[PDB]
């Protein structure tokens, strides 16, 4: 999952 | 006729304990009263959200969780990150109670649109459109534009989620991907590895509500002018053919030149032109911030676009006020585009128009 | 000739504190002992760098405001923003503290190499290469990076700095901008908007120090390949026009496929084949971290560098430790390339290596 | 190096207890064993999973949630619709201890391709493929198929999951979306209106695992021959590009035809070829069976794919045994197709595999 | 003058406990009741119907036998297969007492007819109308249609029974098909592979029955516009040429967009049109209801089509009652299509209603 | 016979 | 959603 | 001045  | 302005000293001082983006709501608030826009509206004190509330769209066990951890700051607890906190959303003491305070206040932003109190409600602290029913996300804790959604369908048969965000508003389409009487549409950043992953043309939403979401990717460096055209033209075709009763917009200025996410490059004037074609349509509107983590550049937008929406223009110099030292050291409230190309070609933005033209034509 | 490790519970405690970055300094080395590392290592706890070691750079009126406002955590104090504290860097409680303890900590690392104690020194909390003498920046306090090569210099005539992170060494540059004997090499992200916004090729330094500073500007998607080409050739450059008797390199991993930045793509496979290149000139070398807002691929990176270092291979499988669940849902050490465009032309890289192989014949 | 049969008189009874498909999992043991198959594969009795290997996917709250409700089947509890039960997923009394006899049965089933005891291990009652870690969805209760995923992870680098049955095998792609580690591939009827509504050409999965998950949208009356086609065609690019360690297959045979659901029209041949392309890899394969609402079919359908499991060519004549009487009208093995039309125009077929083929190139 | 409505908590109890449709008997009834539209119309208690009156139908053997396995329900009796029961047909214990009460439920409602104690009454839990009479068949136990029929001929000439379920309503068919005091009218899916496979346009009945069926085969996708053109030009010849007395009228609302059987695409508009087709005729008529897999939505079509007979036009809102949340996310009554093909050719379409024109020509 |  |  |  990408980090923002 | 006049539109409400949603504010507290004690919600504002809630807001700005926020991890990502300290003092912005004092900020934002700062700037508007320096300009003396607050005169201009009917300020109302947002309630905090029960947890009822809160509950017609967030699971309790997640509820409980952010309630359990926010305690004393749990930022060690083992089922925390199933439950989406972490890096992006940290376990601050005093969580559950701001985002119960910003879905309060986006709630009560609703409620004044349906008991025709005005045609335009603002929270510019609120729009924090990745929270997921049971997962803190983006920085969001509480999905606060799903809450005011839902409560607007109290009084509305069609909303339409219009985000300007520089993210995909994943949040609030999902919260509404099945349902057809609420119509999602985001305009972001779309690019492998740029957060969250999600957004792109072909996802138009499930079930009876298959064509109910819309969303458009775009590239680095977009601008003001190809901007408002792609927004335009999109606002256009979903207007006519979903029809909508009300309106939730989501503003968040960290697609504004000078946001260290430096992505896109617009100004707060090109986003203005959106505002701008959205409140034409006289219907019930309630207004959201979101991202933007150029602070100072972010009160500006905000405190502009709340001066589109009275119809005024603000003188371009920056009052002297409390954070007036933040703006320094030109202190005027225009923003400048960078220096860097656009990548978006427009053969592709062509493409995507088409393509989601071609799927609202399914929407009756 | 084993490596030295500056570590110390109460450390790794401190930069675990840093607002930017929660607990990524525990990930690190939690993942450096899980693949039990440390045990190939000569672990030394760092000394906490005294008021007058910081002085040898940094001006006392910015030290004595660190430590004032780092009393309480005063983050309202009127001269602040003159020091940089805000946004990007805020007066948190504690943090002149941890600001001295990695201080203290880099200079411990350059005392170990002039005592001939290793010929690597490790320091992975360090790298705050963006700290000015009297102002903090982009997440930097105290320049440890530059303190380590004032330490170096009571031993080795030339200094050799090597900047790998995502964002140019700027605040390193500028203090040796006017210095031959020690010379800055930083390769970044470079493009109107992109923090700090300094850095292009044509910056060489200033007065005796001209040509004695060189600036690699890189535009979004490079990868591993590429990347290594353009800094191989820029070293072998350097190398043989410097002659460095010691050299200090940061290796922010801001640059790694995965970072939320999402600029550049690389792997920490080529950042490594970038610290091969590096050791194999058997020289003192002092190793420092910086960015990398992906704690788990940090982590990783680092993890995988420290291998390098020690000559050894890692197991693809990350192993069970403190921080397993961090690494789902792949849990391997291996990092993979988003799927995204290489924004830099051919022959601008071309152009920039030229230019500065120009600007490098000066160098004698 | 013969094939394992999960199988126990006890486990059979409860199988046959699911709402959805009473007694079906006697007729197909049954007609297995009345074809001597039994005796050609290495029988072994299926454990029970546990609260912690139901754990590895599904959330406590749903687990107990579950275990709740089928105390007494309480079909009434207030929840119960939040987490999926109701129409689709009535909470039968003793369904939980149906749902972890069947999860139990795939991790044995996985557990021995671990243990080497064999390279092809069945276990016809598993395959829900449609439950989600707190939902209950499509006469899935607990997702089997993803527990045995997870359990070949432990020595398999690659998984690669193939979905045959007629619905979209959302819940394992689902649960694997975010992963690179292991690849889905569906086949199934793609149409508004048909359960679950997702898995159209252009759903490839999220972040990290984008690309990791393909599907192949299909129209009603496909046959044999055009399936078969479709199937190895993605396949043989599916296994170049992603070179799996082990495969689970899911075989819902509610895609042949006779099926009440009418809507593909294969036979067990078909699926048959499909099956020998895959066991020719020579790689370690979990076997799995699902949808089926023609009894005597499904039984017909997986008894003759066991034989070719085994490579044996069964007698066309069913053997008498306790559900002869259920073989009429021809009282044969062999299914005929029913005479209506194939919806599924060769372009759109060339346009999919083309679009598959495309997402592919980017797995390496 | 007002419309009779048979219903008893006992009777809609015994109802919702059908294997394949629970708890929708509730809902239904709830929905009714929560548009108040029970109070347009007078309630009679339903009779259970009497051994003697369901033997004018259905043998003794069967009636014995579904007697007998309704005790315990015994689902292994070895005569039951020959009897229909089974999958489709499970012997749930009870279940000869729910068939029993459905029975007189719709001979109460045709008695009420007689007794000219209204003109239109209504049964929605009757219309099981592929019950033999001495078989089970397609979740039927007991064709109370027929009985309903049978019962009617005490006092009328001509019965014309209108079959709009999505399957064939073969039972009833079956029951007259020698009969030309008796009509029977099916518009239903006809394909190959889909139950019950019988109702081609070429079906007219037998002996003197001859041309007294009428058989009206329809291809998937058909929404309301087409399917009332065909309805009402094969109901305009019937009436003409057959001058009916009295009129059964079974509406299944498995032909709805939404149902999981996903055949045709209709809504409850389109079938109310129908209904007021033959409502305009001015005849005893009594109204079964039958099919409707998608629980909420068979309660919103006959709800709706209770507003049709009582000549109401509903509130768009669903009203909040007992099963509220099962009319998420949208909570309105409408249905909308699916977006999905009509495979009906127009040329087949008018092939098919002039062979039937043809045919009635004979009825005389 | 078919299945419903 | 969907029902199967 | 500039933002990271
Ligand atoms: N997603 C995201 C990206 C960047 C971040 C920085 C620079 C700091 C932080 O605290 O959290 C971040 C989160
Ligand atoms: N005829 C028929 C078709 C489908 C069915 C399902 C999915 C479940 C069930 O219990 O009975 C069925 C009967
Ligand atoms: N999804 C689905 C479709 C059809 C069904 C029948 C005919 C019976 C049942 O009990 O559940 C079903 C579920
Ligand atoms: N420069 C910079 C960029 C992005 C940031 C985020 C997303 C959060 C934060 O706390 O600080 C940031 C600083
Ligand atoms: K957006
Ligand atoms: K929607
Ligand atoms: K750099
Ligand atoms: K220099
Ligand atoms: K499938
Ligand atoms: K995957
Ligand atoms: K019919
Ligand atoms: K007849
Ligand atoms: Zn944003
Ligand atoms: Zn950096
Ligand atoms: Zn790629
Ligand atoms: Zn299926
Ligand atoms: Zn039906
Ligand atoms: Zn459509």
């Amino acid at each position: 999952r990408h980090k923002k | 006729l006049v539109p409400v302005y949603i504010y507290s000293p004690e919600y504002v001082s809630m807001c700005d304990s926020l991890a990502k983006i300290p003092k912005r709501a004092s900020m934002v608030h700062s700037l508007i009263e320096a300009y003396a826009l607050h005169k201009q509206m009917r300020i109302v004190k947002p309630k905090v959200a029960s947890m009822e509330e809160m509950a017609t769209f967030h699971t309790d066990a997640y509820l409980q969780h952010l309630q359990k951890v926010s305690q004393e700051g749990d930022d060690d607890h083992p089922d925390s990150i199933e439950y989406g906190l972490g890096y992006d959303c940290p376990a601050t003491e005093g969580i559950f109670d701001y985002a119960a305070a910003i879905g309060g206040a986006t709630i009560t932003a609703a409620q004044c649109l349906i008991d025709g109190m005005c045609k335009v409600a603002i929270n510019w602290s609120g729009g924090w459109h990745a929270a997921k029913k049971d997962e803190a996300s983006g920085f969001c804790y509480l999905n606060d534009a799903v809450l005011g959604i839902l409560r607007l369908r109290r009084k509305f048969e069609r909303i339409l989620y219009v985000d300007l965000d520089l993210h995909h508003g994943d949040g609030v389409e999902d919260a509404f991907s099945f349902t057809s009487k609420v119509m999602t549409v985001s305009l972001h950043k779309f690019s492998p590895g740029f957060f969250p992953g999600t957004g792109d043309v072909s996802d138009v939403g499930l079930g009876k509500g298959r064509y109910y979401s819309v969303n458009v990717p775009i590239q680095d460096g977009i601008q003001d002018e190809k901007y408002y055209q792609i927004c335009e033209s999109v606002l256009k075709e979903v207007y006519q053919a979903f029809n909508p009763k009300a309106v939730v917009l989501q503003l968040g200025a960290d697609t504004i030149a000078g946001d260290p996410m430096c992505s896109f490059n617009m100004t707060p004037v090109g986003i203005g032109k959106c505002l701008k074609y959205i409140l034409q349509w006289q219907l019930a509107t309630l207004i959201l911030g979101g991202g933007g983590y150029n602070l100072a550049n972010t009160a500006r937008c905000w405190t502009y676009l709340t001066g589109v929406i009275l119809g005024k223009t603000l003188s371009s110099e920056i009052p002297d006020h409390e954070f007036f030292t933040a703006y320094g050291p030109d202190y005027v409230l225009e923003i400048t585009p960078s220096c860097r190309p656009d990548r978006n070609e427009p053969h592709r933005i062509q493409q995507i128009l088409n393509y989601i033209k071609g799927n609202l034509k399914h929407v009756v």
